C-alpha cells in the first residue's frame, strides 16, 4: 500500500542501517525494514513477502518519476 | 637490549673520519626504516577500517586513505649512497 | 587379467589395482590418523579464527580518521 | 590435399648429411606395423633436420582447407559482426533511454563517495538529484 | 655398462648435426637479414622505450584528478 | 548366452526402479513449471507488476 515516495532517510541513518552506496534513494526508508526482514527469514522467497512488495513499488515510482523527468528534459532540448 | 639510532648527519661530519661516516649512514638508514613501519601501521588502520565500515568506508576511511597515498611515494627505503654523494643546496 | 609388472614398480599410489593383503588393518590406522588431526584442525581453526568487522569499535575508527587528517 | 606445415625448407646443404624430401610422420598411416608405433617409426630411418617440427611431439598440423581459405573464412565471419554492429551504430537503431538514469540525493551522494569538501564534489559525486 | 638404450644411427647422425649447425653456417643475405634483425632492430626498439620512458612514469600512488561519470544525459533523438 | 539372428528388438524391460524413479524426477519437475507458472505467469511475462494482488 504505497502510493508515493517516502520521506527521504537522513545521512546518519543511512550509515546505522549501511544501506549500500546504490540504493540510498528515494526509498531507502522502505529498505530498512526489508533488509532486516530478509536476515531474520533467511531470504527465503516466501517469509517477508508484504515488506519486498512495497519496496518494490516504491522503486516504481522513483522511476516513473525518473520517466517524467526525462519527459521534461525533451521539452526543454525540443523548445531551446 | 634495544639499541638506539645514533643521530648523526652527514653535514655535521668529516667523511674522513672513518666512524663518523659509518655512523651518518647507519642514522640515514634507520629513520628510513621507522618510516617504513610508520606506514605500515597507517595502512593496518586503513584495513580495519574498510572493514569495519563496509559501505561506509568512503567516507570513514577517507582522511586514513589520503594519508597512506601521500606518504607511500617516500615512506619507503631510498638508501645514503644518495645523500651521501650529493649536496642539494649546490 | 593383464601382466602389470608388479615385482619391482611399487610407486606411492599403486601401480596397476594394487590393493595389499593386510589393507583392512592400515585403513583403521589411516582412519584413525585422518580423524585425529582432523580435529586438531577444528582446535587450531576455533582459536586462531577471529572476526575482522568485530576488532575496532566504529568509535576508535572516528577518532582514527580525524586525528590522521 | 596434404600439405607441409610452414618454415619447412624445400632444400637444405648440411655436408654429407643425407639430403631427403621432409615427411610429416603426424600423417602417416596408423594401421601399418612400426618399431615405434605410437611415432610411426621405424628403427634407422633419416630423421629431417628439423625432424622435430615434423613429427608427433611437433603441434598438431591441420590440413582441412589452406590456411588462406581458413583465414578468410575467419576474416569474413568477424567481418558479419562488425557489419552487423556499424549498420545499427550509425543509423542509430538502439532505443532511447525509457527514463532519465538514476541521480541520487545529497548532491548525488557525494559525501558518501569519498568527497572531502564543495571543491571535489563532481570528482567522486553520482548522478545528481536536482529535485531535492 | 649393459648397453641399456638401442643405439640408433638416424638418431646418432641426426643428433651430431643438431649439435654441429655452426659449420654450415653461411653469412648470406638470410642470415644477414636475421642477425640484422634479431641483434640491431628489436634491441633499437627496445633502446628507445628504454630511454624514451626514463623517469617519465611517476606511478607510485598516482591519484584521480578527474571525474568518471557524466553528470547529464542527452538524448539523441 | 545366445545370439537370436532376425529376430527384432522389442520394448526393453527396464527394472522398476529406474522406471519410478525417472518419473518421479520427471513429475517433480513438471508439477514446479506448473505450480510456479500457476502463480507467476503474469509476474514473469509482464503482464503485471508482483504488487498487483
Ligand atoms: C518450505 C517452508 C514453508 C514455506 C511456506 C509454505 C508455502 O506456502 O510455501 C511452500 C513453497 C512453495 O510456495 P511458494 O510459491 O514458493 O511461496 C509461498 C506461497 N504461499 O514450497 C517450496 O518452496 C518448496 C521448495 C523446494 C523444497
Ligand atoms: C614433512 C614435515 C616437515 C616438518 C618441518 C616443518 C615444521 C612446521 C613448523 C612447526 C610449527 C609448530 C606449530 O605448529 O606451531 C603451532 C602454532 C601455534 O602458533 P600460534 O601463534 O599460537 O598460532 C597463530 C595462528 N594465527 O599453531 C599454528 O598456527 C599452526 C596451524 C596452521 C594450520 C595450517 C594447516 C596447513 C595444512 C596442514 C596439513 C597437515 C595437518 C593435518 C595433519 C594430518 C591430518 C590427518
Ligand atoms: C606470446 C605469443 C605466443 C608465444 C608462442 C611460443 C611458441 C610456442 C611455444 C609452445 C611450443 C609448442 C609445444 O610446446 O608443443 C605443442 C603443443 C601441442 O598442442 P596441440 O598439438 O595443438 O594439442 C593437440 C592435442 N591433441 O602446443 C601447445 O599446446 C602450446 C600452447 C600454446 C603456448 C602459449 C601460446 C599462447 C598464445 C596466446 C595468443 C593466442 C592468440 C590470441
Ligand atoms: C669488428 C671487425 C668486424 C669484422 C667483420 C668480419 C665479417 C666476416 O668475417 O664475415 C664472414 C666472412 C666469411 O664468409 P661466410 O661467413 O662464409 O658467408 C659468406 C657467404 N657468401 O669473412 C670473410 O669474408 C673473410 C674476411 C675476414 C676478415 C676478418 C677481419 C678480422 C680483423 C679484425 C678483427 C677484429
Ligand atoms: C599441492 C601439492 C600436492 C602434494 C601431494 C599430491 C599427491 C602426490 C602423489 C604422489 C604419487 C604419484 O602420483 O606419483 C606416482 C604415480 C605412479 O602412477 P600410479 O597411479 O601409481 O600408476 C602406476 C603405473 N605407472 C607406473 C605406469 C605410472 O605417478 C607417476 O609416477 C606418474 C607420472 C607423473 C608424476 C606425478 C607427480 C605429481 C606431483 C605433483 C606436483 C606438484
Ligand atoms: C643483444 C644486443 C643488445 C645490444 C645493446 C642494446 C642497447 C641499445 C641501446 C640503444 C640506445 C638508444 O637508442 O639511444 C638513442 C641514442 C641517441 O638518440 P637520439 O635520437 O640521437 O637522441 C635522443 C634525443 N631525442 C629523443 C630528443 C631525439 O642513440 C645513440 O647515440 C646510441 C649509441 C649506441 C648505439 C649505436
Amino acid at each position: 500500500g504505497v502510493s508515493e515516495l517516502p520521506e527521504l532517510l537522513s545521512h546518519e541513518e543511512m550509515k546505522q542501517n549501511k544501506i549500500p552506496l546504490a540504493y540510498r534513494d528515494r526509498c531507502a526508508r522502505l529498505l530498512v525494514p526489508l533488509n532486516k526482514c530478509r536476515k531474520e527469514g533467511w531470504y527465503m522467497p516466501w517469509n517477508c513477502v508484504q515488506e519486498r512488495h512495497d519496496y518494490e513499488q516504491c522503486q516504481y515510482l522513483d522511476f516513473k518519476r525518473r520517466v517524467k523527468e526525462l519527459e521534461e528534459i525533451k521539452k526543454q532540448r525540443d523548445a531551446a | 637490549d634495544h639499541v638506539r639510532s645514533p643521530n648523526v648527519s652527514f653535514d655535521d661530519i668529516d667523511y674522513n673520519n672513518s666512524q663518523d661516516l659509518h655512523n651518518a649512514q647507519e642514522s640515514l638508514l634507520r629513520e628510513q626504516w621507522i618510516r617504513v613501519s610508520a606506514l605500515k601501521v597507517c595502512r593496518k588502520a586503513l584495513e580495519s577500517c574498510y572493514k569495519t565500515s563496509g559501505p561506509n568506508h568512503y567516507e570513514d576511511c577517507r582522511e586514513i586513505a589520503e594519508k597512506y597515498l601521500n606518504m607511500l611515494p617516500d615512506h619507503r627505503i631510498q638508501g645514503f649512497l644518495g645523500y651521501q654523494k650529493n649536496d642539494p643546496s649546490k | 587379467h593383464h601382466i602389470h609388472t608388479p615385482s619391482y614398480i611399487k610407486p606411492p599410489t599403486g601401480g596397476w589395482n594394487f590393493t595389499p593383503a593386510n589393507w583392512k588393518q592400515n585403513t583403521v590406522l589411516v582412519l584413525v590418523g585422518f580423524t585425529a588431526c582432523c580435529v586438531g584442525l577444528y582446535k587450531l581453526g576455533e582459536a586462531g579464527s577471529y572476526n575482522p568487522k568485530l576488532k575496532y569499535k566504529e568509535e576508535e575508527l572516528s577518532r582514527w580518521n580525524q586525528s590522521a587528517k | 590435399k596434404s600439405f607441409l606445415p610452414h618454415f619447412i625448407p624445400k632444400n637444405y646443404s648440411y655436408g654429407d648429411y643425407p639430403r631427403l624430401k621432409p615427411e610429416n610422420l603426424q600423417k602417416r598411416d596408423p594401421y601399418l606395423k612400426y618399431d615405434d608405433q605410437a611415432n610411426k617409426r621405424n628403427f634407422n630411418e633419416p630423421l629431417h633436420p628439423q625432424q622435430d617440427d615434423l613429427d608427433m611431439w611437433a603441434p598438431d598440423h591441420f590440413d582441412f582447407v589452406q590456411d588462406s581459405i581458413a583465414l578468410k573464412w575467419f576474416g569474413t565471419f568477424f567481418g558479419v559482426l562488425a557489419v552487423f554492429s556499424s549498420v545499427i551504430y550509425i543509423g542509430g537503431l538502439y532505443p532511447e533511454k525509457p527514463a532519465n538514469p538514476r541521480n541520487y540525493p545529497f548532491s548525488g551522494l557525494a559525501k558518501d563517495l569519498g568527497a572531502s569538501s564543495e571543491e571535489d564534489t563532481l570528482l567522486y559525486a553520482a548522478k545528481i538529484d536536482k529535485s531535492i | 655398462g649393459p648397453h641399456l638404450l638401442r643405439e640408433d644411427a638416424s638418431f646418432q647422425r641426426y643428433g651430431q648435426l643438431r649439435d654441429n649447425l655452426a659449420t654450415y653456417w653461411k653469412f648470406n643475405r638470410k642470415a644477414a637479414r636475421n642477425v640484422f634483425i634479431f641483434l640491431v632492430a628489436v634491441p633499437a626498439g627496445l633502446g628507445y622505450l628504454a630511454y624514451n620512458y626514463e623517469g617519465k612514469t611517476p606511478f607510485v600512488g598516482k591519484r584521480r584528478t578527474e571525474p568518471i561519470f557524466e553528470q547529464d544525459y542527452v538524448p539523441r533523438k | 548366452f545366445k545370439y537370436v539372428r532376425g529376430a527384432i528388438v522389442p520394448k526393453p524391460k527396464v527394472h522398476p526402479g529406474y522406471v519410478i524413479t525417472s518419473k518421479f524426477l520427471g513429475g517433480l519437475m513438471w508439477f514446479w513449471i506448473f505450480y510456479r507458472a500457476k502463480q507467476d505467469y503474469p509476474v514473469w511475462f509482464g503482464l503485471k507488476h508482483p504488487w498487483e494482488h
